[PDB]
């Protein structure tokens, strides 16, 4: 019987039958949730109440340091919310992620806690968690690095500079901590990444320049492919470099879009490569100028 | 665990959804308005009688005739009367005849005869693995060879590996050749085809070696799908006699199989997992290396592969949680896997007999005795003559 | 039977037991459709292991490789692996005499040892058979049971 | 656990009635295929489907004799096994007609419309058959002694045929092939031929087993018939253990059709036999069962034992696979060859496949040493294991 | 009779039929460890068959055949705990190295018994109706030079010198562990030496330490069976560190 | 295997292990139950005898149970023809011991010379088999009574219970489990005997025709052996017969 | 998310009216983008059956669905790759329809030898043997070119890296360009953003210590549906290290390991397939083979 023992505890709380508001607000559920991580994820998520996250989070709170470490504790939380987002009807999923939220600010490890608040995309809620990632140890060690690589990462945009929602209001608050200037704004800028994407592209190897001929329509096609494949640093300078071959000859919607593709392997390199970018902004037709606009931004997110 | 349990609420949600939607989509509210949609659904009515006739095409010509056999009377010389092109047809194809004129309408079904019927157990099994009571490193053999050229073509191009056409596994037997096979072929989630080897010996005359090359035919208007040829010895190398109607059926049903797998090269049509409870007293006339590659040999466990089979079984019983695996596996000897498998059972149906409801420390003890027992009855024991 | 309410339906060890559209050997599928419909049911799978010599040392034979795939379909197509509400009931004379199919682990996980008659056992089964046939003069039933005991029942 | 499971109960419900419905999924109508054009062409169609005259049967005629007292008769069977006569609906002749002529004839007129191409057995095996080989000795397992063999009867006649013409001699053109599965029996025949520039038909006797009875052995005498119209050509026969294989004289088991085969084939060949360079080889694939009548010498030249590819040979044709893929080169393949007993070229092959996939484990992108090493292990065992004692054999 | 049934065939495989067989037997009944040291060569068996009623002076699985070399075996047959084989085995062999003392003197070194005995399974195959014996032997001893050896004999009678062999249970599986605890360390020390020996033997543990009888020997010296009691004692301490690896 | 590479002994096994002597152990069984218990101040032997018939000649009180020495007894349960030369045999290396040695024999000792002839027989010289265990009684003065047990193999093993013949497997733990320790005497170890001895066998009346006991007693610091006779054996089952009465309906 | 995903009516009108987003909408893509990584390859389990629903409801069915169909993979990122590229690839040599190159192509920049494998001699078998225009030849050659790109360079997945319950990229670009013709000019300026990828870092970091090719950790890539999905997958698998990217997708799973080096993840697999997160307790990080 003792290897059941465990499990039909709490597999009968999942009913949650008559009161649904509790006697104790805070329930029986805290010990078995040591001993069993399986069988929490389909309590919480049958359940479906914001209710039965508040129990959630004030156990998990108080059994952080306490019951064993910091480090399994955390470990229970991001498996069991998994399950329950799926059951929640949309409006309340909203009230989830917040409460949740609060269970994470205390905790050491931040990961699960910027998933939240990328969810709902809220300035208020994403300000409040990344001064707390950093607050824990005012040293730069995992808390800073943790916060800034993490929150930063997240998507929400097509070009490479990820989020950036963020990382205005999170910036200056950072720097004025005081770990240096150029530290904290080189991670939480896309300098940094520039260098990363720079030496793992050796490994996997490149499909060689998106240039097939620069004659016909196919010369449109060459132009398009460039901008597809690499939205970074790539193995194609040579042929962008040379702006009269390929983005001139383009016709139509197509000299625009040559002038924006160009743009994307620009886009890692801005101490050297902005000043073509400027050339095509002054002169010529209006495509072109527009595509030096695009571009631009392309290259600016760098 | 939990993943599959919630892939259920997901599935419960589906199948309702899915009868309502595909009555809105497969006609009667996309009722045929269009000119080639609409032509087809009249002409083969008016075509049509009823009763029909089912045929298999022979061979068809380039000058819109063909030559089927229909399952009464005589064998017919057809043309391609409307619908269907040359290029959709093939032969070993089932194709629907009429009766007042033998045509051929067309063939969408992937055949039909009896004997598809018997070979597709298409659905998949739940069986997986780390599902199965195996060895960690036995499966991962089956799959490397079956499973992922498919899977990932990357790494076998990069390497510049020849991918096979099939594997076998034979015995020492009780090592789960069958548990192995069902694993893989739920992953691929490509159709399973099964047949057992007694159901293609026969004493009639012929009908044998037209179901094995049918096996390969099914299996690629299907394609990509995994046939499961079960118990292979059973066509080929193990006895029908030469005294029953054997000496003629034994010999082309095994013969007919060993050259398609063979071919003049390796095709590499179809995957294929055969299964075999030896290939140590039997003859030879079985598909050799380099044609299937690798061919997987099962040990007989050992102290050590015990514990990766054991740890699996002792999750779904308990209280031999209490006491340490590694003590349990070191007490009992050697054994192969269907033993292993066997005490483990036996383990929660002698505590029942106990008068307890399930296995204990001292229910598990016993149970392993009982086995090595039958075994050392059977076969030698300890110290030599 | 009663028991476990279930149809009893012996099962042959034979598959040439069928010629009705082909041999059983061809056509093992049905002896399985029929069983899983007429659910509950009791299949006995009657092969003494006494028929058969060489058969028994063996591994291979006509009648082992039939019997092995009979066997194999049990496990495959699972309701004998989902369920158990048919029993596979195997009937041999001794622990050890067994044909390979049969022995083999894996279509095997009990063996079980009954004795021969004792006096005390010949005085029961004498008795309920002495009531229903027709019950002696004076009754000697108990003189019999002492005397020596039956070779069988 | 608990809540889920009454989900369980319900879902198995669910699929039951599912099953029937992925029947109507697929489709509620009733066509397969269909364009606008075969609109026009169901005009027509509906004509024959009308008369009952029409679709034609097919029928073989097995002699030609009749022609009594009508444009020539014949006995056409139909293949529901009943005997019909014929008339004209085209024409009939003696050549319209004739001994293996297939035709075309009505259901309830028995009239010809067309004769068909004579016998079912010649057009059906002609997919199965490949042309001219273009494979090479390195490929077989490198130069092998079986292989010089081959040369003598191969590319000595068909080259030069005048030298045994005049010197008085036929020349020879048999061979009989046995061993064990694997050695490249039919592939080394192929190599031989390559070179020779000579044409190769497979010609396998397991695929054409259409039976009515005797009708085996008129198939025998088919392919045989088609490769002595190929001249400068070999002809390998495969799976000849049955169909043209040994008899069963001690039978009771009801067969007559291996023995009526093989009555036919050895008659054929017996005394004399029309070749010009016909090379015909036999590939036997049994130990167990064996047709002595074709077995030993005479018309049939020679005999060769097929034996596995010696040190060399293995070691050679291994360097060309293992250049190809990813290798590192000072291969250890050498030290194993020479410790491991006879390995033939198709589980040397198996060698760097498995290799290749160890290495793939390991998470490494080059098949190291290593691997070759647990590859050959692998390979040696699984060939060893087949026994069907010799021994026993040896003495009766 | 048949050709495959008869003593004399060669076989395809390239060596005598009963040779290769007896071969196939040195895995399962009772278990015989020897590891090598500096002070004492010590063998240890697990399971003499006993179920204590039986008596354990009557089943020797350690038999001292001189007074300076020592066996133990195991091997694999037809019905368990089989005394007899094993038991002429010691008979004649401990008797010749009797007679080998009297011819030459001195304690009789544990190479040439090994010798003799590979020898004496092998000449057998030569002689009329003789299959050779299943038996690996772990000899187990010092020389009367007092240089350490440890030798082990196989059913062909192919000997070889190791520093550490195990053997029965399945033989390759026995070997391979007792290759893990072997170090240099090892062979200096004296309370190690035994603990080598019970470390393979554990794998395969039954019933005690009790069931397990190790013996030391000497240079010159005869067989001192340590007590049954004593054994124990190394068992209960190192049984938990034995578990940890596998 | 497949096929027994044995026919002879001069030819041998197929998996170099032998068939014959499992074949050998079931004859034990076949054959009536030998069954000895020990005494402190003797040992006994309870044997089943080949003749069970009413016509007994009866000049022999030894046709299973043999006093060999001067010193010990042996019985059989096995083949009767087998004991005939193996009697004989163990008479002349009981009488051999005594020459040398000139001690009262010990169990051990006996038992190991026996064991010579029968694994030889089994490897060469093309002789059948044994298919009888032979159960050997004495007493030494280094250990005490003692019963061992010899099987058609050589194996042996010193016992002081034990018992082979009509099924082995249940009547070795059934004669463990009555047999007691340091608690006996010569008088109730035979009323057992007789008591074990009817369970084993199919018999529940058994009589002197039927069985046939020995004794081993020391008198004197000497041992007598005397195979006993009928009248005297009748006793010794009357004794346990109105016990086995009760348990009857 | 699921109940909605199927609801159609689609015999009035082909245009917006009640024509709706429906046969584009059939593919599911929405929440397998958005949550969960067990939810991503049950919907393709639902989806692969709606393809022959759609594609024989309509003839006009099938030419909308084949496109739509082959974005599920891009945007999904599902475990599947079993039916769809084959799929597309066959019913392209029997029609001309230039459409399909192009939603494929984008599914073959995540994994450039797995799918590509495939798609590569089809678009360029197509390519060489059928030409309608000049126009048309354009498509084909963009698609063709865009497809390789070996092994996971600036790969695409709809994750964060940190974790894929969050929300990802605009996937609604590339979704736009597959609906409507490629054909169309007015289009390009949009076309050229329609990138919708995921780092290639797979840098550690978490901590300050900064080594680049991260701790040992477990994947399974000889599976095509996989025994742990729970959250984080199984932790023993075959072991991986390499510094080459990662390939998922049909070798998804990793688990983040590194209990043995002693050093803990304060990153557990959230559906990550970037960057490790760890509490470092050493000055380097080790790096394995496997």
């Amino acid at each position: 019987s003792w290897g059941h023992e465990y499990v039909r505890h709490l597999a009968g709380e999942v009913a949650k039958e008559w009161q649904e508001l509790d006697d104790a607000e805070k329930a029986q559920r805290e010990p078995l949730l040591t001993l069993v991580k399986e069988i929490v994820p389909y309590n919480m998520a049958h359940n479906a109440e914001h209710e039965a996250c508040d129990l959630l989070m004030e156990i998990e709170q108080v059994d952080m340091l306490e019951k064993d470490i910091d480090e399994n504790a955390y470990s229970k939380v991001c498996l069991y919310l998994t399950s329950c987002v799926n059951y929640v009807p949309e409006p309340e999923n909203s009230a989830l992620l917040r409460c949740a939220l609060g269970v994470f600010r205390k905790f050491s490890r931040f990961p699960e806690a910027l998933r939240l608040a990328l969810m709902l995309n809220d300035m208020e809620l994403v300000e409040d968690i990344f001064t707390s990632c950093k607050d824990v140890v005012v040293q730069k060690q995992m808390a800073f690095m943790l916060g800034r690589h993490g929150v930063f990462l997240e998507l929400s945009e097509d070009v490479e500079e990820y989020e950036d929602l963020t990382e205005i209001m999170s910036n200056v608050q950072l720097n004025s901590n005081f770990l240096a200037l150029a530290r904290e704004l080189d991670i939480m800028e896309p300098k940094v990444p520039d260098d990363i994407y720079k030496t793992h592209l050796e490994n996997n190897r490149f499909g060689g320049s998106g240039s097939q001929v620069d004659s016909a329509r196919m010369n449109l096609a060459s132009s398009f492919v460039n901008g597809f494949v690499n939205a970074a640093f790539g193995q194609d300078k040579l042929l962008t470099d040379d702006g009269n071959k390929w983005l001139y000859k383009n016709k139509d919607h197509g000299m625009l879009s040559a002038a924006a593709s160009l743009g994307m392997i620009l886009l890692w390199d801005v101490d050297g490569g902005l000043t073509q970018i400027d050339k095509y902004l002054y002169s010529s037709e209006d495509y072109i100028k527009s595509g030096a606009l695009l571009a631009c931004g392309i290259v600016n997110s760098g | 665990t939990q993943c599959r349990l919630k892939l259920l609420k997901l599935e419960r949600i589906k199948d309702y959804l899915l009868m309502e939607e595909e009555f809105i989509r497969n006609q009667e509210q996309m009722k045929p308005l269009e000119e080639k949609q609409e032509e087809e659904r009249s002409k083969v009515d008016d075509l049509r009688g009823t009763p029909m006739s089912v045929g298999t095409l022979e061979e068809i010509i380039d000058d819109n005739h063909a030559i089927v056999s229909t399952s009464v009377g005589s064998e017919h010389y057809v043309s391609i009367l409307s619908f269907v092109d040359k290029d959709l047809l093939e032969p070993g194809c089932s194709v629907l005849l009429n009766h007042k004129v033998h045509a051929v309408i067309g063939v969408l079904m992937d055949d039909t005869d009896p004997l598809v019927t018997v070979m597709k157990v298409e659905k998949a099994p739940q069986e997986t693995y780390a599902d199965i009571g195996g060895l960690d490193n036995q499966i991962q053999e089956i799959k490397e060879s079956v499973e992922l050229p498919l899977t990932h073509p990357e790494y076998y191009e990069e390497m510049g590996i020849k991918p096979p056409k099939g594997v076998i596994l034979y015995g020492p037997p009780g090592t789960g050749k069958t548990l192995l096979a069902k694993a893989v072929a739920n992953q691929t989630s490509a159709t399973f085809l099964r047949v057992v080897g007694s159901e293609l010996i026969q004493k009639y005359l012929g009908d044998g070696p037209k179901l094995v090359r049918e096996l390969f035919r099914v299996a690629e208007e299907h394609a990509p799908s995994i046939v499961f040829i079960d118990e292979i010895d059973a066509i080929g190398t193990k006895r029908y006699d030469s005294n029953s109607g054997g000496e003629r059926e034994i010999q082309r049903t095994m013969l007919e199989l060993l050259n398609q797998l063979d071919g003049f090269d390796s095709r590499g049509d179809v995957k294929v997992i055969m299964a075999t409870n030896r290939i140590e007293t039997l003859d030879p006339a079985l598909i050799r290396p380099g044609r299937i590659d690798r061919k997987i040999e099962f040990p007989l466990p050992d102290e050590k592969t015990k514990k990766r089979i054991f740890q699996i079984h002792t999750s779904r019983m308990t209280l031999a949680d209490d006491v340490t695996l590694d003590d349990l596996i070191m007490a009992k000897d050697d054994l192969s896997g269907a033993d292993i498998k066997a005490i483990c059972t036996e383990a929660g149906l002698m505590a029942l007999r106990e008068r307890r409801m399930k296995v204990t420390n001292e229910d598990f003890k016993k149970s392993k005795e009982n086995v090595l027992y039958k075994k050392q009855e059977g076969t030698p024991e300890g110290l030599y003559l | 039977a009663h028991h476990t309410d279930c149809t009893f339906i012996r099962v042959s060890g034979s598959e040439l037991v069928q010629k009705f559209i082909g041999e059983g050997a061809r056509m093992v599928r049905e002896l399985f459709v029929m069983a899983r419909e007429h659910a509950p049911s009791i299949i006995f799978m009657d092969e003494i292991d006494s028929i058969g010599s060489s058969r028994l040392e063996g591994g291979s034979g006509g009648d082992s490789e039939v019997q092995r795939t009979m066997l194999e379909l049990l496990n495959q197509l699972d309701g004998f692996e989902a369920t158990k509400n048919i029993k596979v009931i195997m009937a041999t004379n001794r622990i050890d005499i067994l044909d390979s199919a049969l022995l083999r682990p894996g279509r095997i996980d009990r063996k079980i040892e009954f004795p021969p008659p004792n006096e005390e056992a010949r005085l029961d089964i004498l008795k309920i058979h002495s009531r229903k046939m027709n019950l002696t003069r004076g009754i000697n039933l108990r003189k019999i049971a002492e005397l020596m005991p039956g070779a069988s029942g | 656990q608990s809540t889920y499971s009454r989900q369980i109960k319900q879902v198995e419900d669910d699929i039951q009635q599912l099953l029937k419905k992925i029947n109507e999924l697929t489709g509620i109508k009733e066509s397969d295929t269909g364009l606008a054009p075969p609109a026009l062409w169901d005009l027509a169609a509906d004509k024959q489907t009308l008369q009952s005259e029409q679709p034609l049967q097919v029928a073989r005629c097995t002699k030609i004799i009749n022609a009594d007292s009508e444009d020539p008769k014949y006995i056409i069977n139909v293949k529901q096994f009943a005997k019909f006569v014929v008339d004209l609906s085209d024409q009939v002749a003696p050549t319209d007609i004739e001994e293996g002529m297939r035709v075309g004839v009505d259901r309830n007129k028995y009239q010809i419309h067309i004769p068909l191409p004579p016998k079912i057995d010649p057009t059906v095996t002609m997919m199965q058959v490949e042309e001219k080989p273009d494979v090479t000795y390195s490929d077989v397992g490198g130069c092998k002694e079986q292989i010089e063999k081959l040369r003598e009867v191969v590319e000595t006649p068909l080259l030069h045929p005048e030298r045994f013409v005049n010197l008085g001699i036929e020349p020879p053109k048999g061979v009989l092939l046995f061993g064990p599965p694997g050695t490249g029996k039919t592939l080394c025949a192929r190599a031989v031929a390559n070179r020779t520039d000579a044409c190769f038909i497979p010609v396998i006797g397991s695929e054409l087993v259409q039976k009515y009875v005797g009708e085996g052995a008129r198939m025998v005498r088919e392919l045989f018939e088609m490769a002595r119209t190929k001249k400068a050509c070999l002809i390998f026969f495969d799976e000849i253990d049955a169909i043209g294989g040994a008899r069963f004289d001690d039978g009771a088991g009801g067969d007559n059709e291996v023995q009526r085969t093989m009555l036919e084939l050895i008659n054929q060949l017996d005394g004399f036999d029309p070749r010009g360079n016909i090379k015909v080889l036999m590939a036997t694939n049994r130990p167990d069962t064996l047709d002595p009548a074709l077995m030993r010498p005479g018309r049939l030249d020679r005999k060769i034992e097929f034996s596995l590819p010696d040190l060399e040979g293995r070691t050679h044709i291994f360097k060309i696979h293992a250049r190809s893929m990813s290798v590192e080169r000072d291969i250890r393949f050498e030290l194993l060859a020479r410790l491991c007993p006879n390995s033939t070229g198709a589980e040397i092959r198996s060698v760097c496949t498995e290799a290749g996939m160890f290495a793939i484990r390991a998470r490494r992108k080059i098949a190291t040493e290593k691997d070759f090493l647990e590859a050959v292990n692998k390979v040696i065992k699984s060939y060893a294991k087949f026994s069907a004692t010799p021994r026993y054999m040896t003495y009766n | 009779m048949s050709y495959d049934r008869a003593i004399t065939v060669f076989s395809p495989d390239g060596h005598l039929f009963q040779v290769e067989y007896a071969q196939e037997a040195v895995k399962k009944g009772s278990t015989a460890v020897g590891v090598r040291g500096r002070d004492i060569v010590v063998l240890g068996v697990e399971k003499k068959s006993v179920a204590k009623l039986q008596d354990e002076r009557t089943v020797r699985k350690i038999c001292a055949l001189d007074d300076n070399v020592c066996m133990a075996f195991a091997v694999v047959a037809s019905v368990s705990g089989l005394t007899a084989d094993a038991r002429i085995v010691i008979n004649r062999a401990r008797v010749e190295c009797q007679s080998h003392r009297l011819t030459v003197g001195d304690p009789v070194t544990v190479e040439y018994i090994t010798r003799y005995i590979a020898s004496l399974k092998q000449r057998y195959t030569q002689s009329n109706g003789r299959r050779p014996f299943g038996i690996s032997a772990l000899i187990v001893g010092f020389d009367f030079d007092g240089t350490p050896r440890l030798y082990q004999t196989d059913p062909s009678g192919t000997y070889h010198a190791w520093k550490a062999n195990a053997i029965g249970r399945g033989a390759k599986s026995v070997r391979e562990f007792l290759e893990k605890n072997y170090t240099d360390d090892a062979i200096e020390t004296d309370d190690l030496t035994i603990k080598l020996v019970i470390k393979a033997l554990l794998e395969v543990v039954q019933s005690g330490g009790k069931n397990i009888e190790l013996a030391v020997m000497r240079r010159d010296q005869p067989l001192k069976i340590l007590s049954p009691e004593e054994i124990e004692k190394y068992v209960a301490e190192i049984e938990k560190e034995k578990e940890e690896n596998e | 295997m497949s096929r027994r590479y044995d026919s002879r002994t001069t030819i041998f096994s197929p998996e170099g292990r032998l068939y014959q002597v499992e074949y050998a152990m079931e004859a034990i069984g076949h054959a009536g139950t030998c069954l000895g218990i020990l005494a402190n101040d003797g040992v006994l032997l309870a044997a089943e005898r080949r003749n069970i018939h009413k016509l007994l000649d009866e000049v022999f009180f030894s046709e299973k149970i043999y006093k060999l020495n001067e010193d010990m007894a042996c019985s059989v349960a096995g083949i009767t023809s087998d004991a005939n030369v193996l009697t004989n045999e163990l008479r002349l290396i009981a009488q051999r011991y005594l020459l040398q040695y000139q001690e009262p024999i010990p169990c051990e000792q006996l038992v190991t010379a026996l064991c010579d002839i029968k694994q030889a027989y089994t490897q060469f010289g093309g002789k059948r088999p044994f298919g009888v265990s032979l159960l050997y009684i004495g007493w030494d003065k280094h250990y005490g009574f003692q019963l061992y047990q010899s099987d058609p193999s050589g194996n042996y093993g010193g016992w002081k219970a034990t018992c082979i013949g009509n099924n082995s497997a249940a009547a070795v733990s059934m004669l463990k489990q009555d047999y007691k320790e340091g608690e006996m005497t010569l008088k109730s170890a035979l009323a057992l005997a007789v008591k074990v001895l009817n369970k084993t066998m199919d018999v529940s009346k058994l009589s002197a025709e039927k069985v046939e006991i020995a004794t081993l007693t020391r008198e004197n610091g000497k041992t007598v052996i005397r195979v006993l006779k009928q009248k005297e054996v009748e006793q010794l089952i009357k004794k346990h017969e109105e016990e086995e009465a009760k348990a009857e309906r | 998310l699921k109940v909605q995903q199927l609801l159609h009516i689609c015999s009035e009108h082909f245009d917006s009216k009640e024509k709706e987003e429906d046969k584009d909408k059939k593919e599911k893509k929405d929440k397998d983008k958005k949550e969960a990584p067990a939810d991503m390859g049950a919907h393709q389990g639902v989806a692969v059956l709606g393809i022959a629903l759609i594609a024989m409801g309509e003839e006009i069915g099938a030419e909308m669905a084949l496109r739509t169909f082959g974005h599920l993979l891009r945007y999904g990122e599902p475990t599947l790759r079993r039916a769809v590229p084959l799929a597309l690839a066959l019913i392209s040599v029997s029609n001309p329809r230039l459409n399909i190159l192009d939603t494929l192509s984008k599914f073959s920049h995540d994994a450039d030898p797995e799918v590509s494998y495939n798609s590569i001699f089809a678009m360029g078998m197509v390519g060489s043997g059928t030409n309608n225009a000049r126009l048309a030849a354009m498509l084909r050659q963009l698609a063709q070119y865009h497809a390789k790109d070996p092994n996971n360079l600036f790969m695409v997945r709809l994750a964060q890296g940190l974790t894929h319950l969050g929300k990802g990229t605009l996937t609604l670009c590339p979704y736009h360009s597959d609906r409507q013709l490629m054909s169309q000019v007015a289009v390009a300026g949009l076309l050229t953003v329609l990138v919708s990828f995921l780092d290639v870092r797979n840098i550690i970091l978490g901590k300050s210590h900064y080594v680049l090719y991260g701790l040992v950790a477990a994947m399974q890539p000889r599976m095509l549906v996989t025994f742990d999905e729970e959250l984080r997958p199984l932790p023993v698998s075959v072991r991986v290290g390499q510094a080459v990217d990662v390939v998922g997708q049909a070798g998804k799973p990793k688990t983040i390991t590194g209990f043995q080096t002693h050093t803990t993840p304060v990153l557990l697999a959230h559906g990550e397939r970037a960057e490790l997160a760890t509490e470092e307790f050493l000055p380097v990080t080790p790096i394995l083979e496997g």
